[PDB]
RNA sequence: CCCCGAAAGCUAUUUAGGUAGCGCCUCGGACGAAUACCAUAGGGGGUAGAGCACUGUUUCGGCACCGAUGCAAACUCCGAAUACCUAUGAGUACUAUCCGGGAGACAGACUGCGGGUGCUAACGUCCGUAGUCAAGAGGAAAACAAUCCAGACCGCCAGCUAAGGCCCCAAAAUCAUAGUUAAGUGGGAAACGAUGUGGGAAGGCAUAGACAGCUAUAGUCGAGUCGGCCUGCGCGGAAGAUGUAACGGG
């Protein structure tokens, strides 16, 4: 007999929304389950760490700060 | 100005896409001949079929 | 039915001779094959024997390339249990020269009732005299 | 025999051997080597025997190196044993060679004495071999 | 005779042949050296 | 002076896998002289001829020729690629001195 | 008689050869360019490869550290090709989408590519991806669902080609030019062994005289010879049961 076989139910992480696309207030950008995006303008963080949209425009990414994170934001 | 292009292969059991390069050309069989516009929207299908497709300029 | 088969009855066989001296067995079998069958004859019909017949003589002269006189095998079997019986080339052609002849020619003509009709007008002698000067064959050089 | 003293995971997936050595395949130690030229697995048994050919060969005058490790584990069904179940049981170590792997150095022997001790051990492994020596570049 | 897939020279009276498509090794000094492969 | 190394002109129409393969297949070694003040330059040598220079040990210290047409190049070999299994040269750099 | 044309998947089930919703088929209505193929432009990645900067593991030197050296599905300082999402555009195409009537199906198989399992066994088993069969005839592979070429509305004693072929069975070259093989190799099989024969790049010795034989380094003898390295094609290793039987035959 064995003692493995088990694993869990998928979670479907991942980015919705590419860069050049545009979105509206409320709109999920990405699905993380720790910080590997960081929000930028116009862009707010849920208790889960998902990143969204809070005004209508067009998805940027880039790579900014001291730390060289990579930061997510929307343009109007 | 413009390219001449014939089917020299059958096209049954390709790709999809490539068929779909066929059919978006306008060749519908072994030996049919079509002229086309020289634009590079046009060659990319060409290049993608070279394989099946014999060209004349 | 334009196109027109040849009628038996019209047929026309002709006489040749032909000396194996020096000759390949093989290259000389198929050339004999086609003219039994009658392949060069513009009248030529699947299914009629339009073919010449053919008389071979000084047959142990015929020779093989390599070393198929002492390697190329000819077998039979008796249908009794273990009944295989094997010989060579030398020693069947030191025997009974026709046989190489009819097993050559035999592979290379059609199976069947034709076939049979056709390998019947192939006369094979091992010296350099046949009985059918009666029928005054011409010389044949292939 | 060769082993590992510790391993983070005891079975491994089965993979696939493909391209050739570029790392592993200059002398580095001594001044001849025998590197092999075909691929193929080397067990801890015949890492072995090979290394115990060479030394009886060249009668401990020199310095030997051994730069193949045997690190993959192999497992086997106990026999009479259906198809399922679960993995079978770690019995042997074995190391991946690719062409132009080097597995044996020498230093210190006369080259005739060399090639002599590399020509008895090659007729122990499983795979075409060949000598090379020290070069500048 | 020995009969084996590897024949070589033993000594230095020994000759290498070649029979009939056959590699023979047959030795002047000492019969027990005469191999054929096979 | 005692290391001549006769090259021809490696054009961008003979640079690529499949290119330096072909070469390969020809018998020939692809190979690059860079150095200070001036523009890389690509060429290609002879199997033999490279593998004649480098059986000698003096060839790594001394400075060598290399002549394409009616130019020539003063320099020293600076790397070298080898086959992993075989040996053969493989490619060449040339530093300018 | 005419038109279109699947599936053997996902989820759940006292469920596993049953059934239900969704996916895939067909018919009617609405609505048309909102769709796809390709080209440009924008975007995230952690795989192949590689590496040792972390986690482990490895060899040899020096005094836990230093210097050279390897390895990794559950290591990463790095990092493609493809695939995927969005916007604009030419050309070609009956394309997408929505609302309703009727279903069938939820036992799959082989082949190639990436893998787990097994023994880098199986016409084995379990996934991903593409083709074919299923539900597909014709030509080729002797015969041979799943391989190669190719998609049959009906008729013709017309012509051109594909894969594969052109000595005879059996349609078409006993065609042309330059080489290799002597094993019927072609037309089953490995480590290994060997003055078999072609080709190539070197090295040693040599007509003030080389190798072998010969006569006690001398000496008769008068041109090449010696030993390795790559590479084409061949040889041995090669034993089975009704009958040649491992080119379809000659
Ligand atoms: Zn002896």
């Amino acid at each position: 007999s064995t003692k493995n076989g088990r694993d869990s139910n998928p979670k479907m992480l991942g980015v919705k929304v590419y860069g050049g696309q545009t979105v509206t207030a409320g709109n999920i950008i990405v699905r993380q389950r720790g910080t590997e995006f960081h929000a930028g303008a116009n862009v707010g963080m849920g208790r889960d760490h998902t990143l969204f949209a809070t005004a209508d425009g067009v998805v940027k990414f880039e790579v900014k700060g001291q730390f060289g994170r990579r930061y997510v934001k929307v343009e109007t | 100005k413009t390219i001449k292009v014939t089917q020299t292969k059958s096209s049954s059991h390709r790709l999809k896409n490539h068929k779909l390069c066929l059919q978006g050309l306008g060749l519908r069989r072994i030996g049919h001949t079509v002229e086309v516009q020289d634009t590079p929207s046009n060659r990319g299908m060409i290049n993608k079929v070279y394989y099946m497709v014999s060209v004349e300029e | 039915m334009k196109t027109l088969s040849a009628k038996p009855a019209e047929v026309q066989h002709d006489w040749f001779v032909v000396d194996a001296t020096g000759k390949t067995l093989g290259r000389l079998a198929t050339e004999i094959a086609r003219r039994l069958r009658g392949k060069h004859k513009t009248s030529y019909t699947p299914h009629v024997d339009t073919g010449d017949y053919i008389i071979v003589i000084n047959a142990e002269q015929v020779q093989v390339t390599g070393n198929k006189a002492l390697d190329k095998k000819y077998y039979r079997h008796t249908e009794f249990p273990g009944g295989l019986k094997e010989t060579n080339f030398e020693k069947l052609v030191a025997h009974k020269p026709e046989e190489i002849f009819e097993r050559a020619v035999k592979g290379m003509l059609p199976k069947g009732p034709l076939g049979y009709a056709m390998i019947k007008k192939m006369k094979v002698y091992a010296g350099s005299e046949h009985p059918h000067a009666a029928q005054q064959p011409q010389v044949l050089d292939i | 025999m060769l082993q590992p003293k510790r391993t983070k995971f005891r079975k491994v997936h089965k993979g696939r051997n493909t391209g050739l050595a570029h790392r592993g395949s200059t002398v580095s130690f001594g001044s001849i080597a025998i590197k092999a030229t075909e691929r193929g697995r080397m067990t801890a048994r015949q890492i072995e025997a090979a290394r115990r050919t060479i030394s009886r060969r060249i009668k401990r005058g020199g310095k030997i190196f051994i730069r193949v490790f045997p690190d993959k584990p192999i497992t086997e069904k106990p026999l009479e044993v259906r198809m399922g179940n679960g993995k079978g049981n770690v019995e042997y170590w074995v190391c991946e060679i690719k062409p132009g792997k080097i597995l044996y150095e020498i230093e210190g022997v006369n080259e005739d004495l060399a090639r002599e001790a590399f020509a008895l051990a090659a007729a122990k492994l499983p795979f075409k071999t060949t000598i090379v020596t020290r070069t500048v570049m | 005779m020995k009969v084996q897939a590897s024949v070589k020279k033993i000594c230095g009276s020994c000759k290498v042949i070649r029979r009939n498509g056959v590699i023979r090794v047959i030795c002047s000094a000492e019969p027990r050296h005469k191999q054929r492969q096979g | 002076a005692n290391f001549v190394l006769n090259a021809q002109a490696r054009a961008e129409d003979k640079q690529g896998k499949g290119a330096s393969r072909r070469l390969r297949r020809e018998s020939l070694v692809p190979a690059i002289i860079y150095g200070g003040n001036a523009e890389p330059v690509a060429v290609t040598l002879e199997l033999r001829e490279l593998v004649k220079a480098l059986e000698s040990n003096v060839f790594f210290e001394e400075v060598v020729e290399i002549k394409v047409g009616d130019k020539v190049e003063n320099v020293k070999i600076q790397a070298l690629q080898r086959h992993p299994a075989k040996n053969t040269p493989m490619h060449a750099d040339f530093k300018r001195a």
